[PDB]
């Protein structure tokens, strides 16, 4: 071509990145005023557009910092903007536009445009002929190229458009990516939804779930579908029961005072609210600042309990009274307790501890109380006179037990104690009838893990109801009692006879405090935080789910752990299949399995809102020499609104056909009134390269059509036309729309192409071969038919021509066989050769007639019951001359050449 | 022109040129040479004498390669010029934390296009790490043994009566290593500690998880709040705080008298008693000679008289004082056959001493 | 005789460094002091243990700079507050306090490349990793992605060390995904209750090739105003150039949730040179609704709808322009940066905040009080306005009224708002006040501010007050502490600031003097003032053209950046289509955010003095313990009152 850019030079821009440039530079530069300048050189990317810079800092001095966005705009003269939309539905013919911009200041372009084939879509551009046109971009102005096209597989397919100047070195190309869709809709199906639980719902610790394959009925035929697997975790607290509310604590804040048994009476509410505030941990309610003053009070009774310590290490009421067993074993208990809160002098526990191992303890092994306390309603349940031995004992060892990690090293013969009061506790442990002798001696032997067999199962059958032991009397002793059974059940590990029994004491409200709480208080609390200790934040979760799918060699597993729970672990299959799950272990959790996949769609997927009728005739009479150009065509639209009311305002998108123009003075003639409106631009450009046009309406319709019609003028002549298009739409929506498009030949301008069911080939190639006899030759044919890719050699005689509006049949009878392919066809059976409308009269196919055909393998269309042959731009077609015909002296050449051509095919065939 | 025309450095001949000498206004057409582009042939004419040049605006320029293109994690810079033409390289190179996969590295603008593929930047990999033993690996994310990757940290937890030794936390570094060694889980130990302004009560000086330890403090000291110290996983929690021969041996069913302490040396002494009811046997008192205690006592053991073993055999206390009754080494105790019995063939006195836990029952035999 | 007193934040932060100011008032010699911090109430730990000496020729004033680890003890079963034990001993005397603890390691700002991003496409983010002082630190980090239902999708747990504080990390969008709002959520692994968070659109667009913006003529609609809403479109492409074509325009009512549209309003009008102008007419907007009393729209507000298609019909952009109140004044007072507490007998200071009805400040707008219209003054560029009154010595509450007296407006368009001052109440009724005054005006770093010391109390022990103690919080903590010489016979004396970097954004001045007065009761009084600093960067970071301005860049052309910013800085970069904002400017990082962030975590909760000397501590985020026993409440709450 001269004075232009060819088309194979032209590298196309592709880089349209809506983000790019994420780069990490340092300024290491000597600073100038603290300051460190770094220049940074950058590729920009192919966009026509203003990039947005933001720029963040961050140093060890100075922290972060972001800056102001830094705007550059990239630019040129001249370039190609290709407006592709997000998708589009496979199979469906659409119209996309360039648009061509020239920005120069005073220089008009001559340019001319070409759009690539693609084997993937469908338009006028093929691998033999190219899509052209040249147009004229006069100067600060625009231009709108039209193209329509059919896209025919399905995924990430390419556009490319290249565009070069006349007389100057000025080209440009754009080659972008849409998508193609399915022509169904997208849904999904819930195929399963099952509970996960191992331990509940799982046999033998394992719990396999079958899943079934997916319906699949209304799926549309050659479309993909996707399963997922969505395994999530069950995440569930455990009801650890409601802690005592702080403010209910308030009155056990006691000042110690008084003797050697009153002191302790005042001593033991103060020491255990802190053991249980701290344990609970309510002092935020309470008061942070209190917890001083009541430590104070600890030592203060502590200090005032060694008052009355007699020099043998022991407690009595008063100085002179002979030392009490159960006071100094309780001083013990206390005192043990409260060594985490205050200095406990470990002279005096151990000291204690001692004594009563050597003055209080017979040979049997059990604890004898040789002076009982003054106070009697402070020992709560040994009043009841029954079963001193057994209970006295309990209560003494427990204290010994708790004192064990302090006075293990001092008392020597704190082991060997412990051991002979198991022993008694033991023995005759069974023989017990009191509830609360039975829940002291349980809790005295849970704690050397003694408390088995028999002795447990008396433990547990004697507590009423499951939650209490309770004893006829003063409900005080009830409650030391359950508390003691509490905390041996809470060493005995048996969580599940816990909750019962706490939410009992819960329910009584006992606060303590008051005549003769002293057991009633410590134990009730004592028990209660260690529940809160012992008592287990979460159900334990650790699931193993390993799913199990027939196309997979390995096996895909996941480990749902307590942290993770709440992550949706997602696994894919393109197959429908049916498979196994295997979840195992502690925990519940939840299974998911829901296909998406492309359903058949009942429901209309185009022009919903609008109905569009477009017809393109000839316009008749005509006159002489003015005008505007030769052949004159009437273009009419009509439009109705598919609402109960009429429309707002509307849009009318007319994109003419290659090399015509709409009449000046109809477009006129619409614009005034009328209810619409075409803008003074539209009106004022020339004749010239207005191939787009828009019309306004102010309303349309809904009760029936609205019309309109102008005539078009041919200005410029092209061997191919492409169809026009016609869009409506309302303007407050672009998506419920309506497009249209007219071709004065090809009826509804679709373009030509064979469709069943899902699956279409372009048919705009060329007819047939064309060739000129002469230059064919006998090796010509030879060499030709001779090709691996030719399949079927025929001499076929055209029996009938079915005449149909969008494909012409040419039944043909198969007379000969030259050479036969997949097709075993024979001798006398006939043949459908299909072919577009518009080679009809370029082929001039007449019955009786013979022809000599040869095709590929590709032209093949149908089911062996159906096989049609498809007459492509591979196919010869030949006339075959009669036999009378072949005397004559002008088609002597071709029958030579015929008659050569089935001897050598027959006789010898191709030589490979 | 008696020539050829010259052979130029961009362009190329096209025509068959077998003459010598060429008339006037020969018009000599040259193409444009692989990685170049030009608007048309660039024709040269011969007059006169000289291959002159037709079309000196025209001219061959360098072919315009398209955009490189940029890879994942991945930055380019332009090498021999500062356009994308024909002759430059795009070398590419890979951000922190991400290697280079193959052994082309550039792309090198032809003739025809961009020479190679566009270069691939994985992300560095460590090595699967394993559980420590008697500990685990709390944090990750799931899947035993999977290959991590640059960032992802990794942290340590010991079982119970475990305490960790090394760095505690670890993540995948720059160079496919972590940053960090596998540590090790040991049982949880103290140390006797060193109490300031005071002196340790207990004799163990290696301690296990939960033992107390117990001390006293100097004088013009006193217990800073507690009075104790626990050995736990991190250390003594609190720790201990003032502020302003060996030991006896032990005999059975009894103790000493006093408080034990370390150290005694010669010539101290200690009293031991037995618990109640037991009789003493040797020396009370025992007495550190030359760096050894003296032989310490021993503590008898009483007989119990219990109900049960005297319904067996038909007897019954004298004095009904239970149900049950102790006996010292040395005491005698009476019984009486119960009414209705007879002093049986295995029997010879209702009255029996006791002697270090074995007591002669009699039996009685109904008459 | 000699009184100890201890003054640490109202909550510690950890991994933080946390200052602790030492006083021994009224003390001779040296006074050794031991500060060591365990937690509550077990005390198991000792989290620090520093020492010093208060010597004379330090006035018996020290500090303590100490750190407290994050150790994985601090973690409770969940839900409680976590507290730590104060104590400080001086000589024989130890003085303890028990203070909260927030859990909050420091800040973590994420960054998207994108605001809207379409399936398939990857999400690169970068999380930067700083302490309470934004200051890169190396810790690690527990990245959450989550969908629009709230379900993590994508767990992982990285380290920040060797990456001065910028962590890079990507996420890949499946082709098959729901749309809607995705979020990241990040958090530091020691404090996984402060929980950041940055969301991202997902959803199929494609980029327009133009702009177009709603812009009325003013920010607002007076209901009065017979030309009504008149509307000003402008178009122009993503390159620069402006856009010729027709504009649909279409009006409507918003009431809060209910929009109503208006069919009647719609018009065509022409896109000329990029500009066209529509105006809803007040008739047709009375008319649209049906109610006659136009009093009944005030509330509301109004959406414009523009359609702009181009010539060439190739492509159509429609844009929206909501949230236009129906005013009857053009500005609105606000009393959020003035002291809710004053000083009887003293001059209290207003600073009265003058927005406009979207909530600009308003510029060189005229304030005044009611009954009082000497005291009239004028709002700066930052919309704040200074007032002084007269108080009278009384307990009667003080009720503030203040409207605006822009001439050229009618007093029923001016706006109005009231206010109340509580009466600071002093110890003892010994009426001893201190009061503190800074002039307002824009404070930047590099300057020196002058506060003025004001003193009022009897006479019997005037010359007893020696020196004021002044503390300035900053970002949360404290910044600086020290003291101002008083001598006997001065009422009021100036202390000279200077304002560094460290005190963007603002800071709280918080001084007290103490004495032995009245019957021999020890005493305390304080007061604090809130002052704001000009929000920027601490150093600066430009971005600018490394070349010609002549020279137009072209695409695919190599070009020069020039970066100038912080020596040793490491700066991270991103450059996105203006037509991704178009579609979503939300969730942008700039820097105003960043300070934003920061002053919403602050422990101050008032601008200024309290109800009593307790008050002034407390809501200035301080807690004072003395040994003679005068100390603030306890604080169990981590965010400030309602
Ligand atoms: C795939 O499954 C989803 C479940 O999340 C289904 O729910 C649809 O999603 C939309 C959200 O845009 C919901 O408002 C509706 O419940 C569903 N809409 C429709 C039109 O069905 C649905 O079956 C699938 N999702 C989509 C977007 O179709």
């Amino acid at each position: 071509d001269e004075d232009i850019i060819a088309e194979e030079n032209i590298v196309s821009r592709s880089e349209f990145p809506e983000s790019w440039l994420w780069n990490v530079e340092d300024l290491k530069e000597p600073p100038k005023n603290g300051i460190s300048t770094k220049l940074m050189n950058i590729f920009l990317k192919d966009s026509i557009t203003t990039w947005e810079i933001l720029a963040v800092s961050m140093s060890d001095k100075k922290g972060i910092c972001v800056a102001d966005p830094f705007e550059v705009t990239v630019m040129q003269d001249f370039f190609i903007d290709l407006r592709l939309p997000y998708s589009v539905v496979r199979n469906e013919q659409v119209e996309i536009r360039a648009v061509l911009y020239n920005y120069r200041q005073n220089q008009e372009l001559k340019v001319r445009v070409e759009l690539l084939h693609n084997p993937a879509f469908c338009s006028l551009a093929t691998t033999k002929r190219r899509h052209q046109q040249t147009v004229t971009i006069p100067p600060k102005s625009s231009l709108s190229v039209p193209y329509v096209i059919v896209p025919l597989k399905t995924g990430l397919q390419e556009v490319e458009v290249k565009a070069a100047v006349y007389h100057h070195f000025i080209s440009d190309g754009v080659r972008k990516s849409l998508k193609v869709v399915p022509e169904g809709i997208r849904m999904n199906k819930t195929v399963a939804v099952r509970t996960l639980d191992p331990e509940r719902l799982g046999r033998e610790g394992v719990q396999k779930e079958d899943i079934p394959p997916a319906d699949l009925s209304d799926q549309v035929p050659d479309t993909e579908s996707e399963t997922r697997i969505l395994l999530q975790g069950t995440p569930v607290a455990q009801m650890t029961e409601d802690a005592v509310d702080a403010e209910r604590l308030k009155h056990l804040i006691v000042t110690p005072s008084g003797c050697g048994e009153q002191n302790m009476i005042g001593m033991t509410p103060t020491v255990i609210a802190v053991h249980y505030l701290d344990e609970t941990e309510q002092w935020e309610k309470f008061g942070l600042e209190k917890r001083q003053g009541a430590l104070e009070l600890i030592k203060k009774g502590y200090t005032q309990q060694l008052a009355f310590r007699q020099p043998s290490s022991a407690f009595a009421a008063f100085v002179k009274r002979a030392p009490s067993t159960w006071l100094t074993a309780y001083v013990v208990k206390v005192f043990s307790l409260a060594v985490n809160l205050i200095a406990i002098d470990s002279q005096v526990l151990c000291g204690a501890v001692k004594w009563l191992i050597l003055e209080k303890q017979k040979p049997d092994g059990v604890f004898q109380e040789d002076a009982p306390v003054i106070h009697q309603e402070m020992i709560g349940g040994l009043r009841n006179n029954n079963e001193k031995d057994m209970a006295l004992t309990a209560f003494v060892l427990i204290s010994l037990q708790e004192a064990k990690d302090i006075c293990e090293e001092q008392v020597n013969s704190l082991p060997g104690s412990i051991t002979k009061a198991g022993d008694f506790l033991e023995a005759n442990y069974m023989n017990l009838q009191r509830s609360y002798t039975v829940a002291i001696a349980g809790y005295a032997l849970a704690q050397m893990g003694r408390l088995k067999g028999p002795l447990l199962n008396k433990f547990l059958t004697t507590a009423k109801d499951k939650n209490r032991w309770e004893d006829p009397g003063k409900q005080l002793y009830n409650v030391e009692a359950t508390s003691y059974a509490l905390l041996a059940l809470l060493q005995l590990k048996d969580f599940d006879f816990v909750p019962p029994v706490v939410r009992w004491l819960n329910e009584q409200r006992y606060y303590g405090g008051g005549y003769g709480s002293t057991q009633a208080t410590f134990m009730v609390f004592q028990a209660l935080a260690q529940y809160q200790k012992d008592a287990p934040d979460h159900q334990e979760l650790n699931l193993d789910v390993s799913l199990q799918l027939p196309s997979r060699s390995s096996k895909i597993t996941h480990r749902i752990h307590w942290e993770s729970a709440s992550l949706l672990r997602s696994e894919e299959t393109k197959e429908n299949e049916g498979f196994t799950v295997t979840a195992e272990g502690k925990g519940q959790g939840t299974l998911s399995v829901v296909t998406m996949y492309h359903a058949k769609a009942k429901d209309q997927l185009t022009c919903n809102k609008f109905d569009l009728k477009v017809t393109i005739k000839p316009a008749p009479e005509t006159e002489k020499r003015p005008q505007d150009a030769k052949n004159t065509m009437i273009l009419e639209i009509c439009t109705r609104y598919r609402g109960d009311q009429d429309a707002t305002m509307s849009i009318l998108d007319i994109s003419m056909m290659t090399g015509f123009a709409p009449d000046t003075d109809d477009l006129k003639q619409l614009a005034n009134g009328v209810d619409r409106y075409i803008s003074k631009y539209e009106l004022d450009k020339a004749f010239s390269d207005r191939n787009t046009l828009i019309i306004y309406l102010d309303k349309v319709s809904h009760s029936e059509d609205d019309c309109l019609a102008f005539k078009v003028h041919q200005y410029f002549n092209v061997e191919l036309i492409q169809p026009g298009a016609v869009k409506v739409y309302a303007y407050y929506n672009l998506e419920e729309s309506c497009t249209r498009f007219y071709h004065p030949e090809k009826e509804d301008g679709k373009l030509n192409k064979l469709c069943r069911d899902e699956l279409c080939r372009c048919a705009e190639e060329n007819c047939f071969i064309q060739k000129s006899d002469d230059k064919v030759t006998l090796e010509e044919r030879l060499d030709k038919a001779c090709e691996p890719g030719v399949d079927y050699v025929y001499k076929t005689r055209l029996v009938k021509v079915q005449l149909s509006n969008d494909f012409d049949e040419y039944i043909m009878a198969i007379e000969q066989t030259i050479k036969s392919g997949s097709d075993e066809v024979q001798v006398g059976q006939q043949r459908t050769f299909i072919s577009p409308i518009k080679c009809r009269e370029a082929l001039k196919l007449e019955e009786k007639k013979h022809y000599l055909m040869w095709g590929l393998s590709s032209d093949f269309w149908g089911e062996k019951p159906n096989l049609s042959y498809i007459i492509g731009k591979d196919t010869w077609v030949e006339h075959w001359p009669e036999e009378d015909e072949c005397q004559d002296e002008e088609n002597q050449k071709q029958c030579q050449d015929l008659g050569a051509f089935t001897e050598s095919m027959v006789v010898f065939g191709c030589p490979n | 022109c008696n020539e050829l025309p010259p052979r130029r450095n961009t362009e190329i001949l096209t025509g068959s040129w077998s003459d010598q000498t060429y008339p006037e206004g020969t018009q000599a057409i040259y193409k444009c040479r692989p990685g170049y582009r030009s608007l048309g042939n660039v024709i040269m004419v011969c007059r006169k004498g000289e291959w002159v040049a037709l079309n000196p605006l025209r001219k061959c320029q360098k072919r315009p390669c398209g955009h490189p293109g940029d890879t994942p994690f991945g930055t380019f810079t332009l090498t021999g010029g500062n356009v994308f033409e024909y002759g430059v390289k795009a070398v590419y190179t890979c951000n922190e934390g991400y290697q280079l996969l193959g052994e082309i590295n550039y792309r090198e603008c032809d003739t025809d296009g961009w020479t190679n593929d566009i270069p691939i930047c994985e992300v560095v990999k460590c090595l699967p790490v394993t559980a420590p033993e008697n500990g685990k690996i709390v944090s990750s994310a799931m899947e035993p043994d999977r290959e991590y990757h640059f960032g992802q940290a990794v942290r340590f937890v010991c079982n119970s009566g475990y305490k960790i030794e090394g760095d505690e936390e670890m993540h995948c570094s720059d160079d496919g290593f972590w940053s960090k060694e596998k540590p090790k889980c040991v049982e949880i130990s103290c140390k006797s500690p060193d109490v300031i302004n005071g002196s340790p009560i207990s004799q163990k000086i290696i301690y296990k998880e939960n033992e107390r330890f117990q001390y006293k403090c100097n004088m013009g000291y006193e217990y800073s709040e507690r009075g104790d110290a626990v050995c736990t996983e991190s250390g003594w929690r609190p720790l201990p705080s003032c502020e302003e021969c060996g030991p006896p041996p032990p005999i059975d069913n009894g103790d000493i008298t006093s408080f034990p302490l370390s150290v005694y040396a010669p010539a101290s002494s200690v009293e031991y008693q037995c618990q109640n009811l037991y009789q003493l046997e040797g020396n009370k008192r025992i007495t550190c000679r030359n760096g050894q205690w003296s032989e310490p006592p021993k503590c008898l053991h009483p007989c119990v008289i219990s109900r049960e073993i005297m319904e067996n055999y038909n007897i019954a206390l004298r004095w009904t004082a239970k149900q049950k009754l102790y006996s010292r080494t040395g005491e005698s105790v009476e019984f009486v056959c119960k009414r209705g019995y007879r002093l049986s063939s295995r029997s010879h006195t209702l009255r029996t001493t006791c002697w270090d836990g074995k007591l002669e029952y009699p039996t009685c035999a109904k008459r | 005789s000699p009184m100890y007193s201890i003054i640490t934040p109202n909550i510690l932060r950890l991994e933080s460094e946390e200052t602790m100011v030492l006083e021994a008032h009224d003390a001779q010699g040296d006074v050794p002091v031991t500060v060591t911090v365990h937690d509550f109430p077990g005390k198991k730990l000792v989290l620090s243990s520093e020492k010093t000496v208060l010597t004379p020729a330090t006035n018996h004033m020290g500090n303590v700079t100490f750190t407290i680890p994050a150790n994985r003890e601090f973690k409770s079963e969940k839900g409680r507050n976590k507290f730590v034990t104060v104590q400080a001993t001086f000589g024989t005397q130890v003085v303890e306090k028990v203070v909260l603890v927030s859990l909050q390691s420091g800040y973590l700002f994420i960054q998207t490349d994108k605001t809207i991003y379409t399936p398939g496409s990857t999400v690169l983010y970068r999380i930067f990793t700083v302490n309470h002082k934004l200051l890169p630190v190396g810790r690690t980090v527990m990245v959450n992605i989550e969908n629009p239902e709230g379900i993590p999708v994508k767990q992982d747990s990285l380290s920040s060390q060797n990456q001065l504080g910028v962590l890079p990390l990507s996420w890949d969008i499946p082709e098959l995904v729901n749309m809607g709002q995705w979020k990241i959520r990040a958090y530091y692994e020691n404090s996984p209750q402060q929980v950041f968070s940055t969301e991202f659109e997902v959803k199929e667009y494609v980029l327009p090739s133009f702009e177009v913006i709603v812009e009325p003529t003013e920010k607002f609609y007076y209901i009065y105003n017979e030309k009504g809403l008149e509307v000003t479109i402008t178009a122009r492409f993503l390159y620069g150039k402006k856009v010729e074509g027709t504009a649909f325009v279409i009006f409507g009512i918003q009431d809060g949730e209910q929009r109503i549209s208006l069919p009647e309003s719609l018009k065509r009008i022409p896109i000329e040179d990029g500009s066209g102008e529509v105006v809803l007419s007040r008739k047709v907007l009375l008319d649209g609704v049906q109610n006659p009393r136009a009093e009944d729209l005030v509330g509301k507000s109004l959406y414009v709808s523009a359609t702009v298609i181009l010539h060439s019909g190739s492509d159509m952009v429609q844009a929206e322009r909501s949230g236009i109140p129906i005013v009857t004044s053009p500005y609105q007072i606000h009393f959020t940066k003035t002291p809710k507490y004053f000083k009887p007998g003293m001059p209290f200071d207003l600073m009265v905040f003058v927005t406009n009805p979207d909530g600009s400040p308003a510029y060189r707008v005229p304030v005044a009080v009611q009954g009082e219209d000497t005291v009239q003054s004028l709002t700066q560029g930052d919309g704040v306005a200074k007032l002084s009154i007269n108080t009278h010595p009384s307990q009667k509450p003080l009720s503030i009224t203040v409207r605006t007296k822009k001439q050229e407006l009618s007093e029923a368009e001016q706006a109005t708002r009231t206010m109340q001052a509580l009466p600071y109440s002093t110890v003892g009724n010994s009426n001893n006040y201190l009061h503190l005054s800074v002039l307002r005006t824009e404070l930047r770093p590099g300057e020196t501010l002058n506060v003025n010391f004001l003193l009022r109390m009897d006479r019997a022990h005037e010359a007893k007050i020696r020196y004021y103690t002044y503390l300035i919080m900053n970002k949360g903590r404290l910044l600086k502490a020290g003291r101002q010489v008083r001598e006997p016979g001065q009422d009021l004396v100036v202390l000279p600031l200077s304002i560094t970097t460290d005190f963007i954004p603002s800071f709280r001045l918080v001084a007290y003097y103490t004495l032995i007065g009245a019957s021999g009761q020890r005493e305390v009084v304080a007061d604090s003032v809130w002052v704001d600093v000009k929000d920027s960067c601490v150093g600066s970071l430009v971005v600018k053209s490394g070349q010609s301005e002549d020279r137009q860049p072209v695409p695919g052309q190599q070009m020069t950046l020039k970066i100038e910013g912080d020596h040793g800085a490491r700066v991270v970069l991103v450059a996105v289509d203006k037509g991704v904002f178009v579609l979503n400017k939300k969730n942008k990082l700039t820097q105003s955010k960043i300070w934003d962030v920061v002053e919403k975590a602050d422990i101050g909760c008032t601008p200024g003095s309290g109800k009593d000397y307790a008050g002034v501590f407390s809501d200035a985020g301080l807690t004072f313990t003395s040994s003679s026993g005068q100390q603030t409440a306890q604080r169990a709450e981590l965010q400030c009152p309602q």
